[PDB]
């Protein structure tokens, strides 16, 4: 029903720099219902940023969160060396609901 | 602390039925508590089954999986079933239940915790 | 004492249909005779818990006024409408005061309520956001949002629709069938009487 098209692709930026990530819709657009995750290789994601106002319990004050409309940004604003891992958009207002294709930050 | 723990890694047969569940662990699934069930193969896009409701019992699918797939849940032990029949060779993958914070009154928006992940291979 | 005059108890207690929890109907006794020889004589009776009055000294007292309340509920909830209860069904669809006077009557009804078919026109409320006051009753079915952030139109996620439906079949057990429950309120001796019966010799 919906598609969440995630670029860039790939991000390789010295630890210390802060990078950015955008993830985009083609349909209706809702904006409180938008969520971020990250997998570490081989264990189950976890969330990190949801409703683009509210972190997760125990998430650093590093990660921050916009995008009004189609659009959706995140924003991390320095790469720690365990910082490194795949991101996912997820969305829950619309029709059975869609996650992202996957993007990696690299070194 | 509050977690989820699932079943063992389990190997199946083509053609026949699974069954696999996730349980909490200090943790209750109340009344207002949802849990969405998910599945990702070895480093591939996430996939999405479904989402029920444990207090009203409502639930709802995905238009893959509307014939051979049923999402139960059980207040009692406080658990959660799937059970998906005719069980296919490229259905080797992980299936993981998610849940969030919530207790009686008011909860949250985000799928917090996530389970450890249980490999089902068919062969 | 003639007697002449005749409470319609039968009208209360032999309806077609009676309401759901979360929409009780009252009804107003007044004007009558009220005779409780034929009430309380029948067969089948399960629960006549009686609180205030003694159930056999009720015929010598004449009462200012008479409500009686009806509905249908699960055999395992019929604890919960004596006073001082607490749960879901006497939190969110109907409790009675702690200075409670009058008394109830509670019996089984799997014969008539339940159908093979599938009977779905029993419902009750199932989530609310504060404990109601004895005696009220609410009717408005707006959806109940239960994350931090505002929900209107459809449901979805934290939006739910408050009132589920009753599933009544008679394969289930003992426990699971309809109870229909009956609750007599009154006042005592501080207005003009208004229903009572004759006391016989």
């Amino acid at each position: 029903e919906i598609v969440l098209t995630q670029s860039p692709g790939t991000l390789s930026l010295s630890p210390g720099d802060r990078a950015t990530l955008s993830c985009r819709a083609s349909q209706s657009v809702r904006i409180s219902y938008l969520a971020w995750y990250q997998q570490k290789p081989g264990q189950a994601p976890r969330l990190l940023i949801s409703g683009s106002s509210s972190r997760a319990t125990g998430i650093p004050d590093r990660f921050s969160a916009s995008g009004s409309g189609t659009d959706f940004t995140l924003t991390i604003s320095r790469l720690e060396p365990e910082d490194f891992a795949v991101y996912y958009c997820q969305q829950y207002a619309n029709s059975p609901w869609t996650f992202g294709q996957g993007t990696k930050v690299e070194v | 602390q509050m977690q989820l723990v699932q079943s063992g890694p389990e190997v199946k047969k083509p053609g026949t039925s699974v069954k696999v569940s996730c349980k909490a662990s200090g943790f209750t699934f109340t009344d207002v508590s949802s849990l969405q069930w998910v599945r990702q193969a070895r480093g591939q896009r996430l996939e999405w089954i479904g989402w029920t409701v444990v207090g009203t019992g409502n639930t709802n699918y995905a238009p893959r999986f509307q014939e051979r797939v049923t999402i139960t849940t059980d207040k009692s032990t406080s658990t959660a079933y799937m059970e998906l029949s005719s069980l296919r060779s490229e259905d080797t993958a992980v299936y993981y239940c998610a849940a969030p914070f919530c207790s009686e009154t008011s909860c949250s928006d985000g799928f917090d915790l996530w389970g450890q992940g249980t490999k089902v291979t068919v062969s | 004492p003639n007697i002449t005059n005749l409470c319609p108890f039968d009208e209360v207690f032999n309806a077609t249909r009676f309401a759901s929890v979360y929409a009780w109907n009252r009804k107003r006794i007044s004007n009558c005779v009220a005779d409780y020889s034929v009430l309380y004589n029948l067969a089948p009776f399960f629960t006549f818990k009686c609180y205030g009055v003694s159930p056999t000294k009720l015929n010598d007292l004449c009462f200012t006024n008479v409500y009686a309340d009806s509905f249908v509920i699960r055999g395992d909830e019929v604890r919960q409408i004596a006073p001082g209860q607490t749960g879901k069904i006497a939190d969110y669809n109907y409790k009675l005061p702690d200075d409670f006077t009058g008394c109830v009557i509670a019996w089984n009804s799997n014969n008539l309520d339940s159908k093979v078919g599938g009977n779905y026109n029993y419902l009750y409320r199932l989530f609310r956001k504060s404990n109601l006051k004895p005696f009220e009753r609410d009717i408005s079915t707006e959806i109940y949002q239960a994350g931090n952030k505002p929900c209107n139109g459809v449901a979805g996620f934290n939006c739910y629709f408050p009132l589920r439906s009753y599933s009544f079949r008679p394969t289930y057990g003992v426990g699971h069938q309809p109870y229909r429950v009956v609750v007599l309120s009154f006042e005592l001796l501080h207005a003009p009487a208004t229903v009572c019966g004759p006391k016989k010799s």
